[PDB]
């Protein structure tokens, strides 16, 4: 039934109502059996990639099954605690889960009038996010790094630490690594472990030398895992995503296969769709219990903020967390820029009843004194450093312990909303009463 | 059986017809000069394959024969201190028996001496169960490596009969009474190149590799099963970063790949290296060296299976137990097979017309190195350091195959061509250069030193990305307009450069330096700074700081030469210093 | 034996396709037979089924496709090699130009030529004094080194390179080169400098010389340096001499590498050069070096001028990817009135460590070097900043290394295009320009060296 094997692909006769995506089953000339997807369909023929590669399959004498079916995932409750692959694989030497129901990775399309207002505060026990970038429950809130960021522990950190105050039910969180070595995907199973996070949460690890195939399937079938606990189980979702440009790139070796002209910067045309697709399926729902909450990560190319997978994310998500490479040969843990950065329904999660009634006014305070107390140091380079204004030198010092004390917290330290805004307080302390921008009845907080 | 029929030959891409009972990746025969080729695509009875040879003079018409079998390598005694083409052809040996000083077409010899006898000492006893890793016995192939004959893949059984004595790599050695009857194993095994070699299971890089140079062993750390990329423009010393680790590692043996460069400089390496001597035994290099060489007027193709060679026979003596570093030298130069060969198939060219699926061959590669628990009863342990030169074209590292690297690799020793033509070596990049181990590193460099070495560290790279940032004010205004703080930072910066990160590789002393010396070698440059600002800070001048060291300096910056017996002279310079300044 | 087709399809600018063919091979020498009688010969680039596709070296101008024919001759193109090629001149496709006889050839070999096995390869370790402080000091020529020259248009690449053919010598006993040049496209102006110079040193009866000019055929230009090496490998290899061969313009050699590319509709790389420039360049210039147990060597100065003056171009860059260092030439010191105009920051020779020391030149070679690179660096540097800012702001120490690096420009690289210096004369030079720094700055030179010399 073969009639090509180009490379990782293949050309299939005798195809009859064979569908796109649909999965396939090969049969080897010594007995070896591998599946596949196809990408391609004709009336004559189809193209499909094999997940186990083309390498040694006779062309002669091999044989071709269509299962009817593309990929499904087996959801259960039982989901909670275990580890899997790409494809929903177990990968943890654990039992076979009985599923409840075979369900689409594709998912559905939410109705845009059909969400509610983001409400509830995420404490990802980072003070650089809870405080200046408040994460809300079913806010798609991103964070962009770069090549030797350390993204990887910022990723370890906030899957170990965020939790939800106060209401702690049903909150669980689903891990997708997509595309990285082996080494980054050992580190955060290890952490889950020995952390016991591994008792509350679902992964589904794809790995760099996986086909592309696994690599695209990886985050459509971590989302459906999530949707079915949200939507089915009314659970507090929370999902995080790296790397989110091994997935582009991915797409870009798939739409060669099907020789399809690429688009700006080298990437499909419809790279657009593809992550609103993705990152779109999250939000709280009028009339549901459950939610889903979206941390994607993604490393920009050579630290560009233009280029296509940051700047299309942006688009489409409410805000971003930027680590820059500065902070990071500075020693600053995580090296979050809180200037550059931005939550856009930090407002929702804050305030009285959520967090503290401290929490607005003393983040436009330590924004405002840290951005001029930056300033205040650049004249101090250029000028003397000696005459500068007596209030304008204590900004100075304002500005370095807030980058080496307050942003620089570490990556296994877990501070509480009160812990954050506390030290907030001290380091406001620094500057008199006379050059703040909170009210006469924050003297309760001093 | 079937013999094929040459249709098309448009350089090292060939297409025969009547090939259908042939398989993807299979080798075969092309032409009458029967050349070695690779199938890589089948259409029904037409096979495109890549040959590794020159395809001039042949043409449509002729035979095309296969083998039935996959590029795979010979795997066992009189491997070590030899020089092989791409596809494992030994170079010594093929000038003896063509009489040629000029490599040629068509001839096939085997990979390793076949009738040359070696001792083989039977170590396990008669009547043992034993599957696929297993150590039967060992031969003393050289001083430094001692090859293990493992137990091949796909061989379970009971040992019937095995014992010591003078064999060669094709006689019987041991009998293994298995399932589909009784087998007899030899002293070489087969395996397929694009295949990585199975484990049991991979663990974490955790032991930092002993390169013996300062900027990498303290600023950019590699562990051993980690994975590095030196990209930089051509002159800026990748080929001396890899030459360097390759004589000066912690690991036990060193694959050096010379994938499309010079023939001089596998010929160089050829004739210095048995005058040199390992750090670890006390021997020469080359008696744990293996060299695999396909030059860049060489085959095109043949670069690729240079590269699979290579990590193929550092997976063989992983499974030993041996920790193995390869390099590759350089891995661009098989990014441009790939583009060849894509563009013979006309396939869609990704960035610069390199293949869509150049990223996930880069993978492949890099994800087969680390450190792992070989397969056997013994649960032994071995890892694979890959070390990869990178050659983007002038030098602009936006490049897709540093961009594509970067991705899997932890390590990026970024070469910079301002700080070669500064007589600054190495070139490496501080601030654009990383390492994903450094604070793992660091933490078993504070236990193995018993200091606050990881804080050293830290604070060094502070002041250097402090100066960068400095720099940038002192483009403007003149050396009188930072204050005594700020010029302190400055003059402190210079010397982590000038004291430190500058190595000679040609200098005899200055060629290596152990663990041990680059920490009293840090500290020393650390405690001009603090003593200094305190200085500055109780009313003393940076100027009356300046003229009052001149002599203490000289001692910093001389103490990079000072002999690794003798490294208490380094750490007296601290009490010197500080008491030089005490004197005032 | 073979026999002519009269099955010519098309006619496309340099690529000519025959149909209906059997036996052609791929790289097979062809010759196209017109109806005027005229004789154009070529090679073919692919060949598949019942056709063929061919490079036509004469190109297609005037060719009527009914009544001409092509012949296939059964063997790639070859160089019919002699020792009376020597004192003789020949054009691009290795036939004779100076109106002299027909060599009788001793065999014929395919200009592609073999690798050499590196095991077979002996490392070059001869030191060659070239005469150039530049050269012979900071950038150091060895016996068997491919050491090309980066230039550019209007710059004396032609003096420079004629400088060291006319001086270039061992310290031991041979002090025979025998000069193998190829012109490829350069005009006549710049081939009668070559020619007057040879002619006027007597250089011109122990050459070979292989001459593609401007007016010629750009197709030839692929074939032309083939010839040259296939020559040179052939003197030095089975007649024992020590080959020097020079070549220019490289850069028109892959202009004409990239009409057939772009006329064969391939698939570009960086700035429309195909993606096998580098290979195609190292087909050529990996062929140098010595053999163990013999005599007579292959040195390789290729000549290229960097379009635009960009040493990131695909032609200069690859290059310095294959060759051994790159001798460099700048307009900034042109217009200075330095001879030669060599910026040595970024030249670099890679086979200069064991080819100098104790032995080979003098024990302080290396120290030197390293010593006076770095001052020049410093000094520099120190201009640039007399430039943006004012004189002022250079500190003492500044304007020290501002002075050094200028009259190191003035004295030391700056020697003329006819002036011989030695090594032990460059060496002592090196000193009395390191006496102008501050000894208590001089960090890469050791006491030892320091205290014997001044
Ligand atoms: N660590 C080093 N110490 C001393 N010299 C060096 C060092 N690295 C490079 N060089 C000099 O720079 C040149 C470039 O060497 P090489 O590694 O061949 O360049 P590439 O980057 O093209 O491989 C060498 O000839 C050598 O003299
Ligand atoms: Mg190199």
């Amino acid at each position: 039934t073969i009639k090509e094997v180009v490379g990782p692909l293949m050309a299939v006769e005798k195809v009859s109502g064979v569908k796109y995506e649909e999965l396939i089953e090969v049969r080897m000339q010594n007995g070896e059996i591998r599946r596949g997807q196809v990408l391609e369909v004709q009336e004559d023929k189809a193209m499909v990639q094999i997940f186990e590669g083309t390498s040694g399959i006779c062309l002669k004498n091999s044989s071709v099954r269509f299962l009817g079916h593309p990929l499904q995932l087996g959801v259960s409750e039982d989901m909670i605690g275990r580890v899997f692959d790409g494809l929903g694989r177990p990968k943890d030497n654990g039992p076979e889960i009985l599923p409840e129901k075979y369900l689409d990775i594709n998912g559905e399309v939410i109705n845009p009038i059909a969400r509610d207002y983001p409400d509830e505060f995420i404490q990802t026990g980072i003070s650089a996010i809870d405080h200046l970038n408040t994460l809300v429950r079913g806010q798609k809130l991103p964070v962009f790094s770069g090549s030797g960021l350390p993204h990887k522990e910022l990723a370890a950190q906030i899957a170990r630490q965020a939790t939800v105050l106060d209401s702690s039910d049903d909150f669980a969180v689903v891990f997708a690594a997509i595309g990285i070595t082996f080494e980054e995907a050992e580190f955060f199973m290890e952490d889950f472990r020995q952390t016991g996070a591994i008792d509350r949460s679902v992964m589904f690890m794809n790995l760099a030398n996986d086909p592309a195939i696994e690599r695209i399937a990886t985050p459509r079938m971590a989302l459906t895992a999530a949707e079915y606990l949200a939507y089915e189980k009314g659970m507090h979702v929370l999902v995080i995503m790296t790397d989110m440009t091994n997935y582009a790139e991915a797409l870009r070796e798939i739409s060669a296969a099907r020789r399809e002209v690429p688009g700006r910067r080298g990437y499909p045309g419809y790279l657009y769709t593809n992550l609103a697709t993705l990152f779109e399926r999250a939000g709280r729902i009028r009339g549901l219990k459950g939610s889903v909450t979206q941390i994607p990560i993604l490393t920009m190319p050579e630290d560009d903020k233009t280029h296509p997978i940051p700047d299309l994310t942006g688009y489409i998500t409410e805000g971003q967390i930027i680590l820059t490479r500065e902070l990071y040969k500075s020693g600053i843990q995580p090296p979050i820029d809180v200037l550059p950065s931005l939550s856009r329904l930090k407002d929702k999660g804050t305030g009285a009843g959520k967090t503290r009634e401290d929490h607005a006014a003393t983040m436009n305070q330590l924004f405002a004194a840290y951005a001029q107390g930056k300033q205040a140091k650049e004249l101090a380079v250029v000028l003397g450093e000696s005459a500068l204004s007596d209030i304008d030198k204590i900004y100075a010092k304002f500005a370095e312990r807030f980058e080496n004390e307050y942003v620089n917290q570490g990556f296994y330290t877990n501070r509480t909303i009160t812990e954050t805004l506390d030290l907030g307080w001290e380091l406001l302390a620094m500057l008199p009463r006379t050059e703040l921008k909170r009210i006469k009845d924050d003297l309760l907080d001093k | 059986m079937q013999i094929g029929k040459i249709i098309k030959v448009s350089g090292p891409l060939v297409m025969a017809e009547n090939m259908s009972e042939a398989c993807i990746q299979d080798m075969c025969l092309v032409g009458d000069l029967g050349v070695i080729g690779e199938i890589i695509e089948m259409r029904q009875d037409v096979a495109s394959i890549q040959v590794y040879e020159e395809t001039s003079g042949i043409g449509p018409g002729e035979p095309v024969r296969s083998t039935g079998e996959a590029l795979s390598v010979e795997l066992g005694p009189g491997i070590i201190s030899q020089m092989f083409d791409g596809i494992q052809r030994p170079l010594d040996t093929f000038m003896e028996v063509t009489q040629s000083n000029f490599l040629g077409r068509g001839v096939q010899l085997p990979a390793l001496d076949h009738e040359k006898q070696w001792w083989f000492e039977a170590t396990i006893e008669e009547g043992t169960e034993v599957s696929a890793g297993d150590i039967i016995g060992y031969v003393d192939e050289t001083k430094i490596i001692q090859h293990k004959i493992m137990v091949p893949n796909g061989i379970k059984g009971t040992v019937q009969k095995i014992e010591s004595g003078s064999f060669t790599i094709d006689d019987p050695i041991c009998v293994i009474e298995t399932e589909q009857g009784l087998k007899e194993l030899t002293m070489m095994q087969k395996w397929p190149v694009r295949r990585g070699r199975p484990i049991k299971q991979k663990l974490n890089p955790d032991v930092p590799m002993i390169t013996g140079q300062r900027v990498i062993d303290t600023f950019f750390p590699v562990t051993k099963g980690g994975a590095a990329a030196v990209p930089g423009p051509f002159g800026a010393g990748k080929t001396v970063v890899q030459h360097q680790i390759a004589k000066w590692s912690d690991v036990d043996l060193v694959v050096y790949v010379g994938c499309g460069e010079r023939g001089n400089e596998m010929t160089d390496v050829v004739n210095e290296f048995p005058e040199l001597i390992d750090p670890n035994t006390g021997e020469s290099l080359m008696e744990r060296t293996v060299l695999i060489a396909n030059t860049s007027n060489m085959p095109v193709a043949a670069r690729e299976a240079s590269i699979y060679t290579g990590i193929t026979i550092a997976e063989y003596f992983r499974d030993m137990g041996y920790d193995v570093a390869i390099m590759a030298d350089s891995t661009s130069r098989w990014a441009e097979a790939l583009r060849e060969m894509s563009g013979r198939l006309e396939e869609m060219p990704g960035d610069e017309g390199y293949p869509a699926y150049l990223g996930s061959r880069l993978a492949e590669y890099y994800e087969r190195s680390g450190r792992v628990i070989a397969l056997g009863s013994d649960q032994r342990e071995g890892s694979i350091t890959a070390i990869s030169a990178v050659s983007p074209s002038g030098g602009d590292i936006s490049e897709p195959v540093t961009q594509n690297t970067l991705r899997v690799v932890k390590v990026f020793w970024g070469l910079d061509s301002s700080l070669a033509q500064k007589r600054h070596f190495p070139s490496i990049n501080w601030i654009q250069s990383y390492s994903l181990y450094s604070t793992e590193v660091g933490r078993y460099m504070d236990q193995i030193l018993q200091q606050d070495w990881s804080d050293m560290v830290t604070e060094g790279m502070r002041i250097l990305q402090e100066e960068e940032q400095l720099n940038e004010i002192v483009r403007l205004v003149g050396i009188d307009s930072l204050s005594d703080n700020d010029r302190l930072t400055l003059e402190v910066a210079k010397s982590i450069r000038e004291d430190y990160l500058q190595q000679n590789a040609f200098d005899d002393v200055d060629t290596f330096t152990s663990r041990e010396k680059q920490f009293n070698m840090l500290k020393v440059i650390l405690t001009f700074g603090k003593e200094a600002r305190k200085a500055l800070s109780l009313g003393a001048y940076f100027n009356e700081i300046m003229e009052g060291t001149v002599a203490v300096r000289e001692r910093i910056s001389r103490s990079k030469y000072i002999p690794e017996e003798e490294l208490a002279k380094i750490s007296s310079i601290n009490e010197e210093i500080k008491e030089t300044i005490q004197l005032i």
